[PDB]
């Protein structure tokens, strides 16, 4: 084995842990998703249009020639997917990195961290005393102030 | 011995309310048991709840 020194580093206990979010999406009905980060630029020019996105020269396929400028292709690719499987009710999130073509960052492209994801569906599978009623916005805001709430900085959010 | 005769109506009257609310506590009993009856429930049913999700 290894002999070393045992020194601690620095912890910061203001640092909200990514896992930790996580781990309330999960609780709250979130299955998490990996989608590939070069994406179909048709479909992703169907939900950002006209934003140039960096684009591979000689890709694996044409269907994966563009860095995503979000997490909303993947995601909605995905639903779409599980949906031609009979299964309507999704609620997925995904954490990666966002690639924008940027003159003022590194490389020229800025890479940013973030955190998406997406329902649909009804509020809750088929239940013998919870009532069928598809999802609305303010249950998502629900999810998303709960994730907020982790920074205790709830009262300083606005919509 | 008119003294004696009224403690020994006033200690058959205090023997009568004494069973009044014996009985008067039966009833009251007898009637949150009736409610605790109606209230019975299947705690087989599933409970109310969203799915957990995983990594």
């Amino acid at each position: 084995p290894v002999q070393a020194s045992l020194i601690m580093g620095t912890h910061r206990e203001a640092d909200l842990s990514l896992k930790r979010v996580k781990t309330l999406l999960n609780d709250k009905g979130y299955q998490e998703v990996i989608t590939y980060s070069f994406v179909d630029p048709k479909v992703q020019q169907m939900i950002h249009p006209g934003v140039e996105a960096l684009l591979l020269p000689s890709p694996i396929s044409v269907e994966m020639s563009a860095m995503r400028l979000s997490l909303w292709t993947g995601l909605l690719a995905t639903v779409v997917y599980n949906q031609n499987r009979q299964q309507n009710r999704v609620r997925i999130f995904e954490s990666g990195l966002r690639f924008v073509p940027d003159t003022q960052a590194p490389l020229g492209i800025r890479q940013d961290l973030m955190l998406a994801g997406v329902i649909c569906g009804n509020r809750y599978e088929e239940h013998w005393n919870l009532a069928k009623e598809t999802v609305d916005f303010y249950d998502l805001k629900g999810d998303l102030e709960s994730v907020l709430d982790l920074t205790g900085k709830l009262n300083e959010v606005e919509f | 011995e008119r003294p004696a005769a009224g403690a020994v109506i006033n200690e058959a009257k205090e023997q009568v309310q004494q069973a009044l609310n014996a009985r008067k506590a039966e009833l009251e009993s007898a009637a949150l048991n009736a409610r605790l009856a109606a209230e019975t429930i299947d705690v087989s049913l599933p409970g109310r709840r969203i799915e957990n999700g995983g990594l």
